[PDB]
RNA sequence: GUGAGGGGAGUGAAAUAGAUCCUGAAACCGCAUGCAUACAAGCAGUGGGAGCACCUUCGUGGUGUGACUGCGUACCUUUUG
RNA sequence: GAACCCACUGUCGUUGAAAAGCCAGGGGAUGACUUGUGGAUAGGGGUGAAAGGCUAAUCAAGCCUGGUGAUAGCUGGUUCU
RNA sequence: CAGGUCGAGUAGACCAAGGCGCUUGAGAGAACUCUGCUGAAGGAACUAGGCAAAAUGGUACCGUAACUUCGGGAGAAGGUA
RNA sequence: UAAGUUCCGACCUGCACGAAUGGCAUAAUGAUGGCGGCGCUGUCUCCAGCAGAGGCUCAGUGAAAUCGAAAUCGCUGUGAA
RNA sequence: GUACUCUGGGGAUAACAGGCUGAUACCGCCCAAGAGUUCAUAUCGACGGCGGUGUUUGGCACCUCGAUGUCGGCUCAUCUCAUCCUGGGGCUGAAGCAGGUCCCAAGGGUAUGGCUGUUCGCCAUUUAAAGAGGUACGCGAGCUGGGUUUAGAACGUCGUGAGACAGUUCGGUCCCUAUCUACCGUGGGCGCUGGAAAUUUGAGAGGAUCUGCUCCUAGUACGAGAGGACCAGAGUGGACGAACCUCUGGUGUACCGGUUGUGACGCCAGUCGCAUCGCCGGGUAGCUAUGUUCGGAAGGGAUAACCGCUGAAAGCAUCUAAGCGGGAAGCCUACCUCAAGAUAAGAUUUCCCUAGGACUUUAUGUCCUCUAAAGAGCCGUUCGAGACUAGGACGUUGAUAGGUUGGAUGUGGAAGCAUAGUGAUAUGUGAAGCUGACCAAUACUAAUUGCUCGUGAGGCUUGACU
C-alpha cells in the first residue's frame, strides 16, 4: 500500500532522482520551454515552482538557499533578476504542462513544460 | 512483558539475587507476564547461608517491568529493570524487606504485605 | 491543527487554561490525584523532563527520576484531570528536544546544567 | 431498526472528571431526509428510505431528479433503506427529517462501515499464517503457502482453502459501541472506540441488535 | 511443468478472443481545423488557441 | 525514404512463366459466404431427426448446416487379462 | 597482512552471465613457494606427497581408422485385397 | 609504468592525467522472490548443530593464569588516554 | 541442567584394547570431531516499516522442455485391482 | 570379489505405496466356577464360545522396473468416533466433596521445554484437556536433508586375499518459467419479452460456536467430625478473531540538526557531490502491534439418551399400541458477510423515445428519406480504490490535482552583522531559520473546443376489468 504518500520513484535511487530533477529545473529556467516525459513533467512542478516563489525576495540568505538547491550561478542570477520580478504578483502556477503525444523510441508519453509568460 | 528464559532481579531479601522464568502461569499457551502476574522461576544466584539456594524452583510475582504498564488516563510507567518477589507454595510472600518502588497494581489481599513493605508505591 | 475543524472544536472545549511554560531539560514536580476507596490525596512526582509532545489536547510530556536506586519514567498526558498541578523547580540548559541519552548515564554524568538568565 | 447515515470525521479522546481517557470516534450527521416509505401493500415489506448530503444537478440524473421531486426533498449524495416495524413507522412521513436526537447518551449501538482496502495480500497478513525459517537452509520459501492438499485421495483442493487474494474494502459491522455524546447544535455523534473505514467514509448507526 | 496434450487451434483462438485493439480519442481542433489527439498539443504546436513555436 | 514492395504500360503463345522464376501436393496459417452455437457434462462418432440458406427437372429431389434424441471408454504392442 | 596461488562455510544461480561461477566471509603468502618460454615420459603404457587421481570438457584401460554388416536363446518393428 | 590528500603501505575513501555511463526502454510502486537498513519487551526459548546474522576491531602505556619441549601459551584475560 | 540417549570424571564379567598393521601420554599447531560459558543478536516468541532489483502494464525483439486426439467437473461404485 | 563398475531384458520376480485375505493385531458380545464380611452380574471375572474393524506383524505376487523416486522435522490441512475437555443422563458397595461403570453427544477446544536424526520414550514445568485413528504409514513439480543407502578414510570382527558387516565413526551436489482439472482473487461477453438511473426481497452459501479463577447464595443442605454442595447471580482473566491509529511504541533513504575524510563552487565565509541514507541524534503523515476498542449475549422450534401423564391389548401392571409432555455445547432458527446466471433470471420509485415514402417475401417484412432521446462510454484532473481492471469524486454553472497564502507540527537558536575573548568559542538581533505526505482558504496552472455507442411507443393467444 501507498495510502496518502507523495513523491515518485522513476526507477532511480533517491540521490540520482534529486540530481535529475535539479538538472531539469536548471534546463527549464534556461530555455523556458522543454520537452520530457509526462511523469517527469508533472513532478517537476513541485521542484521548480517553490524556487520561483523563493526568488521573489532578493536577499543574501535567499540567494544562498537557491544556490544550495541548484548549484548554478547563472540559474541563481536569472531567478533573482528576471523570473522573480516577472512573477511577483502571480499566486503560484508559474509552469504549464501540455501533453505532446508519444516518443518513437519507447512509446513513452511525452509533454511540454513552459513558463506561463514566456513571450 | 516477561516470558520464558527471561532473567529477573529480586526485589526482596529472601536470599536470591537473579532468577530465570521457566513458565508463565494462568492458562494454556499464555505468552507474557506483567506486573502482578505469577510466574515459575529457577534460582540462578543466591546469597550464601540464605533460605533459598541456587537451583531451586519456586513461584514469584512480577513487580517491575521495562515494557511498563498503562494507566486509565492514557499514561505509561516504565522501570529500568525487571524485578520479582519470591513466594512460597501457598503463593504468599516470604520476605521481610522490599527493595525499590512498586506499583498500585499490587493493592490486593494477596500482595498487601509487599505494598506495606515497599519504600514507594507509585 | 492537522485535524478537521469539527474535531478541533470538540477538543478545544476540554483544554486546560493554566499550564505553565516548561521545556525539556527542566526539573518539575507533578501533583497526581490518587483515589483509594473514597480517600483522595495528592502524590508528588519530581524529575527531569526528557521529552515533550505538543499536540493540543493530545499533548504529553515524559518525566524521569531515580527512586531507591531504580530509574522510573512516566509519560504524563498534559490535559488529563489526573494531573492536578505542574511546578517548574529549575530550568535546564540542553541542546536538543529529546534527552533519551540520559537513560545511559548515572549520577554525576547525568547532571543538567542550569539555564542562567 | 431505524437508524442514521453519517460520515466518519476522525478519532479523538474525551477526559472524564475522574481522569479516564475515553477514545472516541466523531460522526458528522447531515439530517437524513425521508424520500420513500415502503409498505406491505405495495412493496411487501416495511422500510424507510432516506437520503443525505448534497449533489449537483449536473451529476443528478433525470430519473433520480424526478424521484427526489416526488418526495419534495433536495438530492443527496446517497440513498439508503432501513427495515422497520409498524411501531417504528409511527410519526415518519415522506419529506420529514431524522436527526441526531434519535439517539441518547449511554445507548448501545452498532456501526457499519466499509473497511480500508489493503489490495492483493498473502497468507501471512490475510490468514495469520506462520512463516517458515529465515535460515537453516531454507531456499526461497519464507512467506509461501506451504502444502495445499493431501494426495491422490482426494486429488484436488477443497473449496474455501485459504490462499492469497484481495483483503479489505468490505462491509464490516462493529457491535456494542456506546454513545458518548449527542451534539444537536453541531449535528454530531461521539461514540466510544473505533469504527470501520477511513476518515470521510459513509457509516450507518443503528440501535444494537444484541438487546 | 508442461502440457500433456497439445492445445487445439479452437482453444488458442478462444484465448486470443480478448486481444483486439481499440481506437484513440481523436477530435478536430477549432483553431486549425486539423485532427488531433484529444487534450494533446497538435503536431504543429497549437493547443487551446495558443501557438508554441514561432 | 532516389529503400523494399507493388499498380499500370510494354515483351512474350503463356507473366498466377518476373528473377530461389516448369508443375506447385500435404502438414500449418488467413480472408469471404451459408448454417449452428453463450442452462449445458465425457474417444467427438453412429442410427434417427425438426428447422434454416442456396439450387431446382418443384419432389416421395440436390447441396451445406445440424436443434433434439437411442447407443457408444482411440490405435499399436505385449499379455491369463 | 595486499599482489599472487588456493578453495573451508553460507545465500544466489541450476532451460545459468558461466558444461563448475558471482558475492560475503576463509587458508598460504622467503618457500616442500608461485609463474613464462622451450623440452622428456604414450595406453595394460606413462605419471601419481596415493584420490584408481590425471593422461585435450572423455579414463577400473585415451582417441581415430580398420577386423566389422562382431555376436545377442533378448526388446522393438515388419507395408494391398 | 603507475600522481595528490590522509596513511606503514602497491590496503582504504575521495580526486589528477586519462578513460567511461557497460546496445532494449517508459510507467506502476499488489502477493511472492532476491539484496540491504532499522526495530518495542525478551535474548538461542530456533535448530541436527548459534547455520546465518549480530558482535570484536587502531595507536601508546599498564597488566596478564594453568601448562610448557623454556621457544611459547600471549595481542592471554582485562584497563587507561 | 528445572529437566542431559550427548559431554567430563570414575568403576572393570574388554560380545570383540594392547605394545613399530606400535602402547600410554604429550607443550605448540589444525577453515579437524564432541561438550560447556560470557558478550551478542529478527535464529526464535512474531513479525512490522522502509530502500534497490524482478514481478504487473505499455512499445520493440522473441525462446524452452512436452505433445495419439480432445466438446479436458464433484461424489459413490465398477474395473488390468 | 566388485560400494570403481557396465550392457541386453523383466512388474514373467523381490524392497515402497495400492489391491485380495484377516492367521496375528485392536475393539465388542455370550455363558458363568469364583472375588466382593453376606450378595455372579456396584466393580472384577476363570474354563470355554460368537463376531466386528481394516491401525500392527504377516500370507499372496494382481498394478507400476522405456522410474508410482525419501525416515523424521516444518508449513497447511480434511474426515471418522471406538470422546481427552466442556454439555445431557441411568446404576453404584452414590451421606456431602470426590470417584467407579455404562448410555447420548463430533459444536468448539485440545502444552512449552531438556536428551537423542529420531517417530517413540524418559524427564521438568504447565493446562479444562494435553484423545484414538484414516487421508500414497496426508502433505518434498510447497521448504529442509539430521538418519538410511554411491564414490574417501579409520576401529572392532570375518576372510589367505580382492573385499565384507545381528556393527561403529569423521566427510559427503535435493532440477523443472504451470497447458488441463482443482482452488484463491479480479475482469470481459451475452442473456433476463422496449430502453435507462437508483433502491431492494431472499431460494440459498459461507463465517462464528472454546474456557479458567474469585465472590455470593452459605460455612447453609449433608456429615460424629474432617470436610462441604446442587440450583441460582456478580466480577475478573487465558487463547482465538475482527476492525482501528485517539493513546503507547516501531519504521519513516523527498523533514531538521551534529560530525569525520576528500573534491569542488576563484578565495574567507557559506554550501554541495561521494564515502551503506558516510556515520550519529531526533522526527510529520502513512503503514503497523507489542497499542486501542469490540465479539462468541439473549431467545424460539424439533429432538438424542433419559424421565414421564393418562391408558388398554393382558379385569392387575405398564411412557405406547390410540392420545398428551419434559429433555443437550448437538440439528433448524437466531448473530455477521455474500447472494436473482434463483435461465424459476423476482419486486418498488422515477425518467426517455409517438416521423414520412416505395415494394412484395403481407410480415416484430425489405429498401429509401428524416430523426439520435433518457442515459452509457471514450478523454482529462485524480483517490484513504487498485497488479491490469473494476469501484469512488470531479471536469469552468469547478476546490479534482498541483501550486500560492495562513495555520499546525518537527528540528531546534539559520545567514549576515554586532559585541566579549589571543583563540577555540559564547552571547544578542530572535525560539530564529528551514520544515514530504496534515488542516483551512484561494481559479494562478491543468481538467478545451469534442466524439462514439444507445432510437423512433415495444409480437401473438387467452382471461379479468374497461
Ligand atoms: N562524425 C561522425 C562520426 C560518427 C562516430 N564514429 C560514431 C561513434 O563512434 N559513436 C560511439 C558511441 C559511444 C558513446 N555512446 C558516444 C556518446 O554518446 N557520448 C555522449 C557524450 C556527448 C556529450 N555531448 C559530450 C560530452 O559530455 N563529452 C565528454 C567530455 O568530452 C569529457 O568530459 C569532460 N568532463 O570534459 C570526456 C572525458 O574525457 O567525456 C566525454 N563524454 C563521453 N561519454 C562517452 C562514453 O561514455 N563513451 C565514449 C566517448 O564518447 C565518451 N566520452
Ligand atoms: N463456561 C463459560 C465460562 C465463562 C467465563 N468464565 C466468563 C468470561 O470471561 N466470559 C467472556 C469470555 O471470556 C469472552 O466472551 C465470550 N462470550 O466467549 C470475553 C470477550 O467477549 O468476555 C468475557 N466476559 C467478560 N466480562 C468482563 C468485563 O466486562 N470486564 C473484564 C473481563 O473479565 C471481561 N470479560
Amino acid at each position: 500500500m501507498r495510502h496518502r504518500n507523495s513523491g515518485v520513484k522513476l526507477g532511480r535511487t533517491s540521490s540520482h532522482r534529486k540530481a535529475m530533477f535539479e538538472n531539469l529545473a536548471n534546463s527549464l529556467f534556461e530555455h523556458e520551454l522543454i520537452k520530457t516525459t509526462l511523469p517527469k513533467a508533472k513532478e517537476l512542478r513541485r521542484v521548480a515552482e517553490p524556487l520561483i516563489t523563493l526568488a521573489k525576495n532578493d536577499t543574501v540568505a535567499n540567494r544562498r538557499l537557491a544556490f544550495a538547491r541548484t548549484r548554478n550561478a547563472a540559474t541563481v542570477g536569472k531567478l533573482f533578476t528576471v523570473l522573480g520580478p516577472r512573477y511577483k504578483e502571480r499566486n503560484g502556477g508559474y509552469l504549464r504542462v501540455l501533453k505532446a503525444g508519444f516518443r518513437a523510441g519507447d512509446a513513452a508519453p511525452m509533454a511540454y513544460v513552459e513558463l506561463v509568460d514566456r513571450e | 512483558m516477561i516470558q520464558t528464559e527471561t532473567m529477573l532481579d529480586v526485589a526482596d531479601n529472601s536470599g536470591a539475587r537473579r532468577v530465570q522464568c521457566i513458565k508463565v502461569l494462568g492458562g494454556s499457551h499464555r505468552r507474557y507476564a506483567s506486573v502482578g502476574d505469577i510466574i515459575k522461576v529457577t534460582v540462578k544466584e543466591a546469597i550464601p547461608r540464605a533460605r533459598v539456594k541456587k537451583g531451586d524452583v519456586m513461584n514469584a510475582v512480577v513487580v517491575r517491568t521495562k515494557f511498563g504498564i498503562r494507566r486509565p488516563d492514557g499514561s505509561v510507567i516504565r522501570f529500568d529493570d525487571n524485578a520479582a518477589v519470591i513466594l512460597n507454595n501457598n503463593k504468599a510472600p516470604i520476605a521481610t524487606r522490599i527493595f525499590g518502588p512498586v506499583t498500585r497494581e499490587l493493592r490486593t489481599e494477596q500482595f498487601m504485605k509487599i505494598i506495606s513493605l515497599a519504600p514507594e508505591v507509585l | 491543527s492537522g485535524k478537521h475543524p469539527l474535531v478541533q472544536a470538540i477538543e478545544n472545549s476540554q483544554l486546560k487554561t493554566d499550564l505553565p511554560e516548561f521545556a525539556p531539560g527542566d526539573t518539575v514536580v507533578v501533583q497526581v490525584k490518587v483515589k483509594e476507596g473514597d480517600r483522595e490525596r495528592l502524590q508528588a512526582f519530581e524529575g527531569v523532563v526528557i521529552a515533550k509532545k505538543n499536540r493540543g489536547l493530545n499533548s504529553a510530556f515524559t518525566v524521569r527520576k531515580i527512586s531507591s536506586g531504580v530509574g522510573v519514567e512516566r509519560v504524563f498526558q498534559t490535559h488529563s484531570p489526573v494531573v492536578a498541578k505542574i511546578e517548574v523547580k529549575r530550568r535546564g540548559d540542553v541542546r536538543r528536544a529529546k534527552l533519551y541519552y540520559l537513560r545511559d548515564l548515572s549520577g554525576k554524568a547525568a547532571r543538567i546544567r542550569e539555564k542562567l538568565p | 431498526a431505524i437508524g442514521l447515515v453519517g460520515r466518519k470525521c476522525g478519532m479523538t479522546r474525551i477526559f472524564t472528571d475522574a481522569g479516564v481517557s475515553v477514545p472516541v470516534t466523531v460522526i458528522e450527521v447531515d439530517p437524513n431526509r425521508i424520500t420513500q416509505i415502503k409498505t406491505l401493500e405495495t412493496d411487501g415489506y416495511q422500510a424507510v428510505q432516506v437520503t443525505t448530503g448534497e449533489r449537483r444537478e449536473s451529476r443528478v440524473t433525470n430519473a433520480q431528479k424526478g424521484h427526489f421531486a416526488k418526495a419534495g426533498v433536495a438530492a443527496g449524495r446517497l440513498v439508503k433503506e432501513f427495515r422497520v416495524t409498524e411501531a417504528e413507522l409511527e410519526g415518519r412521513e415522506v419529506g420529514g427529517t431524522i436527526g441526531v436526537d434519535l439517539f441518547t447518551v449511554g445507548q448501545i449501538v452498532d456501526v457499519t462501515g466499509q473497511s480500508k482496502g489493503k489490495g492483493f495480500q498473502g497468507g501471512v497478513k490475510r490468514w495469520n499464517f506462520r512463516t517458515q525459517d529465515a535460515t537453516h537452509g531454507n531456499s526461497v520459501s519464507h512467506r509461501v503457502l506451504g502444502s495445499t492438499g493431501q494426495n491422490q485421495t482426494p486429488g484436488r483442493v477443497f473449496k474455501g482453502k485459504k490462499m492469497a487474494g484481495h483483503l479489505g474494502d468490505e462491509r464490516v459491522t462493529v457491535q456494542g459501541l456506546e454513545i458518548v455524546s449527542v451534539d444537536t447544535e453541531r449535528s454530531v455523534l461521539v461514540v466510544k472506540g473505533a469504527i470501520p473505514g477511513a476518515t470521510g467514509g459513509d457509516v450507518i448507526v443503528r440501535p444494537t441488535i444484541k438487546a | 511443468a508442461v502440457q500433456q496434450n497439445r492445445k487445439s487451434r479452437s482453444r488458442r483462438d478462444m484465448r486470443r478472443s480478448h486481444d483486439a485493439l481499440t481506437e484513440n480519442a481523436l477530435t478536430v481542433d477549432q483553431a486549425t481545423g486539423e485532427t488531433h489527439r484529444r487534450h494533446h498539443v497538435t503536431k504543429d504546436g497549437f493547443y487551446r488557441g495558443r501557438q508554441l513555436f514561432a
